[PDB]
């Protein structure tokens, strides 16, 4: 009706068509701590958001006012609560509540409270229609938004909307390919469609991401997704990424490198490999080139490292 | 060696140089945004060295105690979006006055238990202010202020048989938990309601059912554990996932070898100090989320028997973590932060603090070892890894509470 910051507000105490019902202060003891000194207009919204919701009044009138309590703050899980209660009980047309949660998350999208209202909605409408475009244009804006990724996950898969989400993926890893969240993304993709035992997916995304650790040789994400989809099988059950990693390690020396061939060997040796003294030097001599020079802020970890292989694998 | 007054630092090593981002002449946004913030940080590491003078750390213990004294009474309008978090406001301040070893006068202490006693429901639980539906998050915050307090007064606040209620109340068929009725699920509530459920003798065997198996959904291909299955790891949600776990004495659902390489992984070779998730930017409060899981996982892996692990140091850098918040979040005029640029805030000064404590301090079985960068005075008391309060407060409760009954269970 009149927007909180419109030219035209009046406060609710003014009201005439809120004149039967008493507004309720908010008790804070004779002796407050942590007390924030609100603004006459704060107060005022939430001295009858308390009556009503005293009176667990459901009403239009209280409906309109959950709006201006959210625009106040829109963190209180209290008033988010109360007004679902009334969209209910009103019988509210939930495609107008659609059109108001979507502007209200554009203005903060970092935020519990929006994303999860929007999943309610999207629950009770039963229409997913909206949400891939309206979480691509969040993301458009913050490509990282924990809140918004979430959201696109449950509705995805409580809606079966599987189709194109690679292709998203392919475009957002385009953009930024140091973008965790979309590394993430593609995970959750194909785990929840192929999933990675095919042998020929798990062959397509091994060399996409050699591919991009090539283009982009510092960028952690891609070494992170390369163990992520290789490690529960074991990495020494993959003989060949060895060879090519060591063909690359002299030109391309970086740490996560180094690392990886830590984590081939710490694997190697678990599963009995031939020449077990060998690839034990080779490991310690690594965790040591790690702890010292490569990767010194994890010093602590390396020296773990190569103690837990001695305690392993020495005889 | 050095005489008293000079005391070398690793983030000011000539070498240190070389741990500046490689971008590999690809710019990207993620790349550009860590490069400006390393170059800033930089700047404040140069501004601590005087050639072959370096001259101690100094936490400025009495400027931040002067901002939360004041924190701690009238707030002003600006803290309206904080509204639904008093309790916070309560446990972020008094958290951070103990850590600082700032006695906490006995007027303040009622004070703080009268107000609380109004945030709780009588449904069970507690809510972000006076008449507020209950909610974890406050929930967990009231619980741990009551607690740091320690008074019999401040433990008979709790409403103990009704907050059992309310936590079966939020309880999922899945092992999950609500944040509040009709809310949303997410790690930090198996977190929010082990916490407060341990600390008071509530636990029933029935309560935590599935609930470790859920938190282990959570655990993904990057070892971190994320907010709900499939989601990002990150350091908040993995905090409170191995936190709970612990409680529940269930880590070993865990995958601990992968957790431990990628939260060893967060700490920036750079900044010093830790990120939240992979390729993005260091903050100080992720000293607390991320490098409180160090000490967790050495409580893990020594009931494992494990024959590797340190006697004297945790798994992260503690040097290179204390420089990141002695030089870089402290604000001059009291209080501490994400990032330089950033505003102080409560809770930067709550995390920030418990985040030195733990680098500050060793402790497993009966080997203790501290590494105390800086003028001495800079020591912290120590913090509970599990409950982010004093450890002496942990035992003072859960002795107190542990001679009551599980309400209505026997
Ligand atoms: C115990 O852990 C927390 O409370 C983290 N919370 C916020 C808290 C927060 C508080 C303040 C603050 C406190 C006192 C006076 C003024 C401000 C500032 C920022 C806070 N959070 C945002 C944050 C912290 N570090 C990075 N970021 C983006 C993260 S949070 O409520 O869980 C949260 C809410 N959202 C939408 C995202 N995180
Ligand atoms: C007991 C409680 C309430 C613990 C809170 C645990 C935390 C800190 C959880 C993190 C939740 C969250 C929504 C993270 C996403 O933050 N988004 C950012 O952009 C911050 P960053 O870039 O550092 O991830
Ligand atoms: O970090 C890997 C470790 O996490 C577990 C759960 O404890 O599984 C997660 O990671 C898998 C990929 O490695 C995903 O398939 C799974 O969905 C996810 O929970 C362990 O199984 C795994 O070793
Ligand atoms: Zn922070």
């Amino acid at each position: 009706f009149v927007s909180l910051d419109s030219p035209s507000y009046v406060l609710y105490r003014d009201r005439a068509e809120w004149a039967d019902i008493d507004p309720v202060p908010q008790n804070d003891g004779p002796n407050p701590v942590v007390q924030i000194i609100y603004s006459d207009k704060f107060r005022d919204v939430y001295d009858y958001f308390r009556a009503v919701l005293q009176r667990d009044e459901r009403s239009e009138r209280a409906f309109k006012l959950t709006r201006d309590a959210i625009e106040l703050n829109a963190a209180n899980y209290t008033v988010w609560h109360f007004r679902r209660v009334l969209l209910k009980s009103l019988q509210k047309d939930l495609h107008e509540e659609m059109n108001y949660i979507t502007a209200i998350i554009e203005e903060q999208p970092k935020n519990y409270q929006v994303w999860h209202h929007r999943r309610v909605l999207v629950e009770w409408l039963r229409d997913p229609s909206q949400e891939l475009e309206f979480i691509a244009d969040i993301l458009n804006q913050d490509a990282k938004n924990y809140h918004a990724w979430q959201h696109r996950q449950w509705v995805i898969q409580e809606f079966k909307l599987w189709d194109n989400e690679l292709q998203y993926v392919d475009q957002l890893l385009k953009e930024d390919v140091r973008n965790n969240s979309v590394w993430n993304q593609r995970y959750f993709v194909i785990s929840n469609t192929t999933g990675y035992n095919d042998r020929a997916v798990l062959e397509r995304e091994v060399q996409y991401t050699l591919e991009m650790i090539k283009l982009v040789p510092h960028n952690e994400s891609a070494w992170n997704y390369l163990k992520g989809i290789l490690q529960d099988r074991g990495l020494s059950k993959y003989p060949n990424l060895l060879n090519q990693l060591l063909d690359l390690q002299p030109s391309h020396s970086s740490p996560y490198l180094i690392a990886f061939l830590v984590d081939i060997y710490e694997d190697m040796l678990e599963n009995q490999c031939d020449n077990k003294e060998d690839i034990l030097n080779k490991a310690l001599e690594l965790c040591e080139i790690l702890a010292k020079e490569k990767d010194t802020i994890r010093k602590e970890y390396w020296r773990y490292i190569g103690r837990s292989l001695q305690s392993k694998h020495s005889t | 060696s050095s005489p008293v007054w000079s005391e070398p630092l690793y983030s000011l090593r000539p070498e240190h140089a070389r741990e500046r981002l490689q971008d590999d002449s690809v710019e990207t946004v993620t790349s550009i945004e860590q490069a400006k913030v390393e170059e800033k940080i930089q700047e404040v590491f140069s501004s601590y060295k005087f050639n072959h003078l370096v001259p101690r750390l100094v936490l400025q213990r009495e400027k931040h105690f002067h901002y939360l004294k004041r924190g701690l009474r009238q707030l002003t309008d600006a803290y309206e979006c904080l509204d639904a978090s008093r309790p916070w406001l309560c446990y972020w301040i008094l958290h951070s006055l103990e850590l600082l070893d700032e006695p906490i006068p006995q007027i303040v202490a009622t004070d703080v238990c009268q107000f609380l006693e109004l945030c709780q429901s009588p449904e069970g639980g507690f809510g972000g202010g006076p008449g507020q539906y209950p909610h974890l998050a406050p929930t967990y915050a009231a619980v741990n202020a009551l607690c740091i307090i320690g008074t019999e007064e401040a433990y008979d606040i709790i409403n103990r048989e009704k907050l059992l209620q309310y936590l079966y109340s939020l309880k999922q068929p899945d092992g999950s938990f609500l944040m509040h009725v009709g809310g949303e699920v997410d790690v930090r509530s198996a977190y929010c309601a082990a916490s407060v459920a341990s600390l008071t003798n509530i636990i029933t065997p029935d309560l935590f059912e599935g609930t470790a198996e859920w938190i282990a959904r959570c655990q993904n291909w990057e070892g971190g554990i994320g907010g709900v299955p499939g989601m990002e790891a990150h350091g908040g949600y993995t905090f409170c996932g191995l936190a709970a776990l612990v409680i529940l004495k269930r880590e070993r659902s865990l995958n601990l070898k992968s957790l431990l390489q990628w939260v060893t992984s967060r700490q920036m070779r750079f900044e010093g100090g830790f990120q939240g998730r992979c390729n993005k930017l260091v903050d100080g409060c992720y000293s607390f989320w991320q490098a409180g899981l160090l000490p967790l996982l050495h409580r893990a892996l020594h009931a494992q028997g494990d024959p590797a692990l340190s006697m004297s140091h945790w798994m992260f850098h503690q040097q290179a973590l204390q420089e990141y918040i002695l030089m870089c979040c402290q604000c001059p005029a009291g209080g501490l932060l994400d990032k330089p640029g950033k505003s102080r805030d409560f809770y930067h000064t709550c995390y920030c603090l418990s985040g030195l404590s733990i680098a500050q301090h060793f402790g497993s079985g009966a080997m203790l070892h501290d590494v105390v960068l800086g003028v001495p005075e800079n020591a912290l008391q120590p913090t509970h890894p599990v409950y982010n309060i004093g450890p002496d407060k942990v035992i003072q409760a859960t002795t107190y509470f542990l001679q009551k009954p599980v309400p209505g269970f026997e």
